[PDB]
């Protein structure tokens, strides 16, 4: 079959051919195996038709890898077509020439690209800088010995910004493949050079010349100043990403300002009204710009402190918007704002979505601990969603009142005598052992605190460790709380604890506990019964050494992630 | 699924004793000029079975079955010791082909309810089935109205047929 | 920086596939519908999963998946802007966006991914200029591709000179159950076609409060721009110096400005209604429609939908003006009125029924969003002022509006 | 297509 | 009003399930208005459209009040759709298919056998067992007639009224006396099948049941010399269904007998030879012939030819038998416990199969291979097939390597080394129900810690990431380690046992968040416990509780707090609880 | 005892299911979703056996809709692959050269030659005669 499409390739009419290499590249378009038809159609590759070399580009750039012995019968071809009056077949073979990646062929390839740097044209010059990091990811120091980083940063004092825009696009790829070995950081002459390549670039080069600022520190407030009076109206654009990457260098050169001067709140204020407007994009650019407003939040919570009403999720939302909204909520749950968020909230239980609904639990949780103006709302919101008694929505309340009660075990004493009643038959062992927190932590205002353990008591093997530990103290507390009613219950568990179980640390807790009741009983009230602490809480604001390090990376994978780069990249 | 002939001589009750497997019946059988199929479902192996009958104008038309052709059944007639002579003439007519050779070789000794058929011993003899290089041979003695000998023959044949307990 | 750009299908075979780096080997796009279904099952369908070191960052379309793989830190919002502008230019060049696009003009597509991406970096993005040296009916490239305004090639030229403007309300709201308003701002966005002839250049005036802050104006009637994304073609700098929308404009159809202001006027149309939702029975939609802006516009063919139960059934509506298709497919209504003007309550009164056995699971509370359309009215009431059309030949082209009120997300939370 | 194709082919 | 192809045609013209759903919801909403018009004349299709949806899995619990009008209908093809719809919309759980029992119980009384089949047939397929209560003197008295179509379909009923109701097969005993010489094969298979689940539950019915052993003896031996059958007949065999169905009612019956296993000793004798291992059913026939041998007390001499079939059955190439022999193999591991070791090298072999099932039963067959003998060369085979196994194997390999060595350890040195080079070798895959295990058969051990704890402390001291074994690790360093830090209260020559790293790697272990909780109960535990095995470096873990009393978790901040109350008020009651635990089985 | 039958395509796509145990609709799209990933995923010498939860279960590739039970893990595996070919043989006996299009349109037969073949999980009828005869018997009566 794939000698017939030889035997086409193999004729010399025009059309023959041309139909040949479509039928080539189509059936590389479906993947079929067509890299045995490499060394013929190398041969039908110098054309003058314009389309017809594209095609064989494409076929020599998805099976490069593929003959790596055979692909040196094109470097003549390269260097010829490098000599063309036609820019668009120049730049053409140069953009093949570093996409092809076989080290056997990319020693030739120096002289031509060198030229095709020095060429008339911007565009295979623009052309030729992106190939410089081609080259240089394909080979690092052979580019350094031909010396390709002083032309590329002649290509940086090129006019006509894009030729410029993608020469700072290839170095920031370079120096970031350096060791950072002869640092390729600007006088700021240069970066005024690139302030004036700014307003004239590409909205692409735009970007890529805001990456080179990543890699400067201005050291002046002058300068500072200076450069990002042009920084900011960067922000007024319609692509996010120009926005973002302007966002990233003014959070880096915010640093730099005095805030006692009015410049410093000039661009406070001229920067929360951009990212309010960021999030009415295109929901993927969202789900970043989400985790970036998270990164600036916890960097600076006053920029958005006044605008909670943006944040609330609507019904078309996805659930990776729908999720990350609850979280900026919760880094921006204030004193003022407390109502319209808990009503919110109080109609996010009200969802299908089971993990949006347990999020949102964890979010009127999480604002409880957050302020303790709202912490009595939260419980009178929380206790009217278990009135819905819907299992999952009890399953995650009962864990989050218990960890309202863990901070504040206050002025909740009447709250426990509804929860007495909270559907008992509950299945999930993380909030069946909350459930027995709440019960024996609380066991002087429930006065049927042990009949309702003699349901947790029958099946008691094979619940858990947590569940049947739970249980371990909250007998012994309900029990140094009342003495007479379950002096056959401590008994009891103390014998399922340390004779049958093998359960080890319910085994060793309920050893201490039996030697503590009869070694000292009463002494129970200062040993199990001590004055427990405030409980410092986990607080998640990212370390600000960390934090700075994701001030230099938004809009990177380590910028959703929250992470430092290298923990996930190889 | 594997096919087999019936040929030899005329009138030696190959196609007697076919409906004999077919159906279980003697039927009224003219000496056969044209051919015969049909098909017996014995022991889950479809016995495709292929008459050609033994007139003298169509036994050199044998060999438009003789391409793909995997068995064979060459069906004696016992009683005609002046015409087996020219079976036997036949016989190695048909074995002298470098196409036939797959085809193994199964000999009904048929009509054996005379005292003049001879044994299943004397017809090899007659024949010289010994001397057969690359014919996995069988002779077995057949009878039609009764039907003995003829499952025998089968089962050696789905013995041929498969290479499996 | 994605090292290889990729298109699926609905399955997870190869649409089209574009190498650039050699970072992302070809066969690990095959996990990438595992890894879809596997964090989609598990609530975390995010734009960007993970396969061990190789990411996979993707925008969807109907029947496509732009999948745009990466191994090391890639610049991520660079990738998906990207591959919304790949779905721009595809949808100005193929007006439907299939697979019979994809696997039969696949002449000019690899070129296209050829010619928009190098080693991961978007070079040049714009679809007219593109058009002008990509055809699939080759000269040299134009300068306008290596122009500082890449927007507008010379040599353009008409025989009128036309300047139309589309100022496009949208008003966003997210009204809760209790009745009150949870968010009223409104995205505004300008979208304009410009036959014109040659290099021109042109400043739109319009009633700014912050401008006629800057001039003295400040007490007449005048629009609060709380904030303003402009496209690439206008000059910023000029923007951040004196509010001054300098642009030499793109050649057609362009989206000039997209603002952004919050606005305390009540909503267009408000929505009332009771549902008394009885057990295996019915239901009733008692539903009220009352317009609260001025008696002399009229919203052109609205389409209030309310969410109905999944397994309602025997539909009855009792209306007062404007015709109800019950769709079950989508499970609601459309409660269509074509001429609805303002200052006037029109009344809808729904009924159903409900099989007596009820449901394995829950089916959620979506609110209502209505379909409303006003000409010649803004809401935010801001007006155009002028447009000075600059020609070195010089001339009188027609700078022609119309005023245009849409919805955004016109929601409303139900019971 | 592939569908058309009986399972036990009698 | 469509058809029911017509929506079959409509959804395979959809492409995408966001529209298919729309294509489902619209022919959903035109069959539930259907509903609301009582239609009994297109509620055939209607109803079929809605079976269509749900076999896809599309919303249809509505259409059962449909399904039951559709079996309280009158015509034929009307109740054969409303009986596959409640076979299919209704089950015992649905709480609206007790409805069933009138229409159910006059189409039992029905005058077809066709319309009495599918009585039987819903019945036999999803009745539950308060139908069962409510329709079994009806399903007995449709095996007090002798229609061979309903009798066939009677007796699987009574199996499911059986399997619904256990204590209901008392009634089913005289309705199945001497019904055992029915022609009918079809009638006779679910015959032999009741006849091996009335044995199956109840004792007192074998009795009643092995004496018509030789009855079914000549019916198997019927069913052997039959050569040929037009009908029931797959590879050369009359019925071998109902053949394998008798061979298990031998299997199960004269298990614990000897008269009835010798009464059915000839034919197996027969089988064994009479079958024919070319095909996959004769393979079948001869494979339940050697379970039936192996689970009765037979002739050995029988079990000789049964391992020479079983022998033969690892030689075969195809899977389907190696498959086979592997579960022989593991079905006569205490029947045989001999002759089947000598298969070892083959057993070994099948480790290194491409195939989950085969390296699972291999795997097994491996564990349950061991006596004490084979202790010592097969489990470095074993754990080497550990070391060689895929995440899904480590588990049940985890396990069984356990589970073979609390049994048949030659020494406990070696016992605890095995255990180790697990517990390294697997880490976070074995369960965490054998972790009390190791702690109970180490804390049986008493003179071995030293040796134990070091080495603990040797493997440990590099991974914390192995969440069971540092389960084991905090226990052993909390309980042990005045053996492993021994004779050093003050600093001496430089022993590796250090006892301030040895505290300082269960405090990373609580710093790091590659940690359970109880990973930090089991720690505190042990910073507890070595409060009074160490008088070396005290006041060190004093401050770790004081300045762990703010932690996150509940029960590590009660655990917190309960522990600084007695190391800073109550120091005089800590040496006096801190024995050591005492030793359970 | 089989426990469930199930009848799914190469692509997925669920062509016939059966429950003779009676577990709810959440879990029958698990468990079938499960089982049809496992099958989906495994080679071509795995023997059609897989140990699933309990289950010696029993699937045979016919075509490239894929054919799936399980019988109890007490009993004889081979014997399950012959229930299914013994079935593949009604189909093609009742249909006529069992298509594709033959299960998909006309499914509801094949239903009801499931159910004049196996109530309960067990075999009812062994002839290959009595039980096409007796269906194409009862759409003699329609
Ligand atoms: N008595 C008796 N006659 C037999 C027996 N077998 C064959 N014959 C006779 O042989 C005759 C042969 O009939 P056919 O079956 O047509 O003979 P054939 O071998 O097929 O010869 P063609 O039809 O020409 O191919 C029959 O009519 C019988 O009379 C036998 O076992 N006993
Ligand atoms: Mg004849």
């Amino acid at each position: 079959e794939i000698f017939e499409l030889k035997a086409e390739l193999n004729s010399d009419k025009k059309e023959k051919k041309k139909e040949a290499v479509k039928k080539v590249i189509a059936s590389m378009t479906v993947g079929k195996d067509v890299s045995a038809l490499f060394p013929d159609v190398v041969n039908c590759m110098q054309t003058d038709n314009l389309e017809l070399k594209k095609l064989v580009y494409l076929y020599l750039m998805n099976y490069a890898k593929s003959q790596p012995d055979m692909a040196i019968m094109a470097v003549n071809t390269f260097v010829k077509d490098c000599e063309d009056p036609n820019p668009l077949i120049r730049a053409l073979a140069v953009r093949t020439m570093g996409c092809i990646r076989v080290d056997k062929i990319t020693e030739y390839l120096c002289e031509p690209l060198r030229k095709c740097l020095k060429d008339e044209d911007p565009y295979v010059r623009k052309t030729a800088a992106v190939c410089v990091a081609k080259l240089h990811d394909i080979n690092a120091q052979l580019v350094e010995d031909q010396g390709f980083l002083d032309t590329l940063k002649d290509l940086i004092s090129d006019s006509n910004p894009m030729v410029v825009a993608n020469a700072v696009a290839a170095l920031s790829e370079i120096a970031e493949s350096h060791p950072s070995s002869n640092l390729l950081d600007l006088n700021p002459q240069s970066i005024n050079k690139l302030l004036t390549a700014l307003n004239e670039c590409t909205e692409w080069g735009q970007i890529f010349i805001l990456d080179c600022l990543a890699n400067y520190m201005p050291k002046d407030d002058r300068e500072a100043q200076s450069i990002c009076e042009r920084v900011t109206p960067r922000l007024s654009h319609a692509n996010s990403a120009v926005v973002l990457s302007a966002v990233k260098v003014l959070m880096k050169f915010m640093e730099m300002l005095s805030k006692d001067l009015d410049y410093y709140g000039t661009l406070l204020k001229k920067l929360a009204p951009p990212l309010v407007t960021l999030l009415s994009a295109e929901p993927e650019l969202q789900y970043v710009a989400l985790r970036n407003i998270n990164l600036i939040v916890q960097k600076r919570p006053e920029i958005l402190k006044h605008e909670m009403k943006v944040f609330f999720v609507k019904y078309n939302d996805p659930i990776y918007v729908k999720l990350e909204k609850l979280d900026i909520m919760i880094r921006l749950a204030s004193q003022a704002n407390i109502a319209q968020v808990l009503a919110e909230l109080r109609e996010y239980a009200t969802e299908v979505d089971v993990d949006f609904v347990r999020k949102a639990v964890r979010a009127i949780g999480r604002c409880a601990i957050k302020v303790e103006q709202s912490a009595e709302r939260c419980v009178s919101t929380l206790l009217d969603l278990i009135q819905t008694k819907v299992n999952y929505v009890v399953q995650e309340a009962i864990v989050v009142i218990k960890d309202i009660f863990r901070k504040y075990p206050n002025k909740y004493e009447s709250v426990i005598a509804t929860l007495c009643e909270n559907l008992d038959s509950l299945d999930e062992p993380e909030a069946r052992a909350a459930m027995i927190w709440i019960v024996g932590e609380y066991a002087e205002r429930i006065d049927n605190a042990d009949e309702l353990l003699e349901s947790f008591l029958e099946g008691f093997h094979d619940k858990s460790t947590q569940v049947q530990l739970q249980l371990l103290t909250a007998i012994v507390k309900l029990f140094l709380k009342k003495p007479t009613e379950t002096q056959e219950l401590v008994q009891q568990v103390l014998s399922l604890a340390t004779q049958d179980s093998d359960n080890p640390d319910l085994r060793d807790r309920g050893y201490i506990y039996w030697r503590l009741l009869s070694t000292d009983p009463v002494a129970a009230k200062e040993v199990v019964l001590a004055e427990k602490p405030l409980i410092s809480e986990e607080t998640d604001l990212i370390e600000p050494t960390l934090l700075d390090e994701l001030i230099c990376y938004i809009g990177t994978l380590a910028s959703v992630y929250h992470k430092p780069p290298s923990a996930f990249v190889e | 699924e594997m096919r087999i002939l019936m040929v030899g001589l005329d009138a030696a009750g190959k196609t007697t004793i076919l409906y004999k497997l077919k159906l279980g019946e003697i039927v009224t059988t003219i000496p056969t000029i044209g051919f015969n199929v049909e098909t017996v479902e014995y022991k889950n192996i479809s016995f495709t079975v292929w008459d050609v009958g033994g007139l003298d104008k169509i036994r050199p038309l044998w060999r438009h079955y003789f391409q793909n052709t995997q068995g064979l059944i060459f069906v004696v007639d016992s009683n005609d010791r002046e015409r087996v002579n020219e079976a036997r003439e036949e016989l190695m007519r048909m074995l002298a082909e470098d196409e036939l050779r797959d085809a193994v070789l199964l000999v009904f000794a048929n009509k054996q309810d005379l005292p003049n058929a001879m044994n299943a011993a004397e017809i090899t003899d007659k024949l010289g089935l010994h001397s057969l290089r690359h014919r996995n041979w069988y002779i077995q003695a057949t009878c039609a109205t009764s039907g003995d000998g003829l499952y025998e023959g089968l089962d050696w044949l789905s013995n041929q047929l498969r290479n499996q307990k | 920086s994605a090292s290889a750009v990729y298109v699926l299908d609905l399955k997870g075979k190869v649409l089209i596939c574009r190498n650039y780096r050699g970072d992302v080997d070809m066969s690990e796009v095959e996990h990438f519908m595992p890894i879809l279904m596997e964090k989609e099952e598990e609530g975390m369908l995010s734009p960007i999963l993970a396969h061990g070191g190789v990411r996979f960052m993707w925008i969807k379309h109907n029947n496509l998946y732009l999948v745009a793989t990466s191994k090391k830190n890639a610049c991520v919002s660079l990738v998906f802007s990207f591959l919304y502008k790949v779905v721009q230019v595809f949808s100005e060049y193929f007006k439907e966006l299939e697979e019979e696009s994809i696997r039969d003009n696949f002449v000019i597509i690899y070129e296209l991914l050829d010619e928009l991406m190098d080693f991961g970096y978007p070079q040049t993005t714009d679809s007219k200029i593109l058009q002008e040296y990509i055809t699939q009916e080759a000269p040299r490239p134009p300068a306008t591709v290596t122009n500082a305004v890449s927007w507008r090639s010379e040599g353009i030229k008409y025989r009128k000179n036309e300047v139309f403007l589309d100022v496009i309300e949208a008003v966003n709201l997210l009204v809760s159950a209790n009745g009150n308003v949870l968010r009223s701002e409104i995205v505004g966005s300008i979208k304009m076609r410009v036959f014109l002839s040659g290099m021109p250049e042109l400043r739109l005036g319009l009633n700014d409060k912050v401008l006629f802050d800057n001039t003295g104006r400040g007490k007449s009637k005048s629009v609060e721009l709380e904030d303003v994304k402009f496209h690439q073609c206008v000059r910023l700098s000029r923007f951040e110096n004196d509010r001054t929308i300098s642009f030499i404009p793109p050649d057609g159809e362009f989206e000039l400005m997209s603002y952004r202001l919050n606005t305390h006027v009540k909503p267009l149309i408000w929505i009332e209604s009771v549902i008394e939702k009885h057990s295996h029975s019915r239901i009733e939609y008692m539903v009220k429609a009352k317009s609260q802006f001025k008696r002399r516009s009229t919203a052109n063919n609205v389409e209030i939908h309310i969410p109905v139960p999944n397994d309602a059934d025997s539909p009855k509506f009792k209306t007062t003006v404007g015709s109800v298709k019950w769709v079950p497919e989508n499970s609601e209504i459309v409660w269509s009125v074509k001429s609805f003007p303002g200052g006037k309550e029109y009344l809808m009164r729904a009924h159903f029924g409900l099989p007596s056995v009820e449901a394995e699971d829950k089916e959620g509370k979506p609110p209502i969003s209505v379909k409303f359309e006003i000409p010649y009215f803004t809401t935010s009431g801001i007006q155009v002022r002028y447009l000075k059309i600059i020609e070195k030949s010089g001339y009188q082209a027609l700078p022609w509006v119309r005023y245009i009120t849409q919805n955004g997300d016109y929601q409303l939370r139900t019971q | 297509k592939g569908e058309n194709t009986s399972a036990a082919h009698p | 009003p469509i058809r029911l192809r017509e929506l079959i045609r409509t959804i395979r013209t959809a492409r995408t399930q966001a529209e298919e759903r729309e294509m489902i919801q619209k022919e959903c909403a035109a069959i539930r208005s259907s509903f609301r018009e009582e239609d009994n004349t297109y509620r055939c299709r209607n109803v079929a459209k809605l079976l269509y949806m749900h076999m896809l899995g599309y919303p249809a619990h509505f259409g059962q009040l449909e399904c039951l009008k559709l079996i309280a209908s009158q015509k034929f093809t009307d109740k054969r759709i409303g009986y596959l719809g409640a076979m299919l919309l209704l089950d015992e759980r649905q709480d609206v298919h007790l409805l069933m029992t009138n229409c159910i119980k006059n189409d039992l009384n029905h005058s077809t056998q066709f319309v009495q089949g599918l009585a039987l047939c819903t019945l036999g397929c999803m009745g539950s067992s308060e139908m069962c209560r409510d329709l079994a003197g009806e399903v007995e008295k449709l095996l007090k007639t002798s229609n061979s179509y309903l009798r066939k379909k009677a007796a699987l009923c009574a199996v499911h009224v059986i399997r619904k109701v256990p204590e209901l097969m008392e009634m089913f005993l005289p309705a199945t006396k001497n019904l055992l010489n029915e022609k009918n094969h079809g009638v006779l298979h679910t015959s032999v099948v009741l006849l091996t689940e009335m044995c199956e539950r109840s004792p007192d019915m074998l009795a009643h049941f092995r004496k018509l052993v030789p009855q079914l003896v000549r019916i198997l031996k019927n069913l052997i010399m039959s050569g040929y059958s037009p009908e029931h007949d797959v590879s050369g065999i009359s019925d071998p269904f109902l053949q394998v169905r008798i061979l298990r009612l031998l299997r199960i019956l004269g298990r614990n007998d000897d008269d009835s296993s010798e009464a059915m000793n000839d034919i197996l004798a027969q089988v064994a030879t009479n079958t024919e291992t070319s095909k996959n059913v004769g393979n079948a026939i001869l494979y339940e012939t050697v379970l039936t041998i192996m689970d009765i007390k037979s002739e050995s001499g029988l079990r000789v030819l049964a391992i020479n079939i079983l022998g033969r059955f690892l030689l075969n190439n195809d899977k389907n038998i190696r498959y086979v022999a592997l579960t022989s193999l593991l079905k006569t591991v205490q029947t045989d416990h001999n002759a089947v070791q000598r298969h070892r090298s083959t057993i070994v072999d099948c480790l290194k199969d491409l195939d989950v099932s085969i390296k699972r039963r291999a795997m097994e067959l491996s564990f349950a291979l061991v006596n004490g003998n084979n202790i010592r060369g097969m489990m470095k085979e074993l754990l080497y097939f550990l070391d060689s196994c895929e995440p899904e194997f480590k588990a049940d390999c985890a396990s069984g390597i356990f589970l073979a060595a609390e049994k048949y350890a030659p020494s406990k040195r070696w016992h605890i080394d095995t255990i180790m080079r697990v517990l390294t070798t697997a880490g976070s895959y074995v369960r965490d129900d054998a972790v009390p295990n190791l702690i109970q058969l180490i804390t049986n051990s008493v003179e071995m810690h030293a040796y134990t704890v070091q080495r603990l402390y040797k493997a440990i001291l590099g991974d914390y990431s192995q969440q069971p074994l540092v389960q084991v690790a905090a226990w052993c360093i909390g309980e042990y380690g005045d053996l492993l830090v021994s004779g050093q209260c003050e600093e001496e020559e430089p022993i590796q046992v250090t006892e301030d790293e040895v505290l300082d790697i269960l405090e990373s272990v609580l710093i790091s968040n590659m940690s359970t909780s109880v990973t930090r109960g089991y720690a505190l535990t042990a910073i507890m416990k070595l409060s009074t095995r160490f008088t070396c470096t005290v006041n060190r873990i004093k401050k770790v509780v004081s300045i762990y009393g703010s932690s996150i978790d509940v029960e590590l901040q009660q655990r917190a707090v309960e522990y600084n109350a007695l190391f800073k008020k109550y120091d005089h009651m800590r040496s006096a609880l801190l024995e050591r635990m005492p030793v359970m089985e | 005892m089989i426990h469930f039958i199930l009848l799914f395509s190469r692509q997925g796509k669920l062509r016939l299911q059966k429950w003779y145990i009676t577990l709810p609709d959440k879990e029958r799209k698990k468990i079938t979703r499960e089982i049809v990933q496992i099958i989906l995923s495994r080679g071509h010498r795995t023997s059609s056996f897989v140990d699933w939860k309990e289950l010696k279960l029993v699937y045979k590739r016919y075509a490239s809709l894929y054919f799936c039970c399980a019988i109890e893990n007490q009993d004889n595996e081979l014997l399950t692959l012959e229930i299914v070919h013994r079935y593949v043989e009604l189909l093609d006996k009742y249909f006529g050269n069992v298509c594709e299009l033959d299960i998909i349109f006309n499914f509801e037969k094949a239903y009801f030659i499931l159910d004049e073949f196996i109530i309960g999980g067990e075999i009812q009828e062994t002839s290959k005669k009595i039980a096409v005869k007796a269906i194409e018997d009862s759409d003699m009566l329609q």
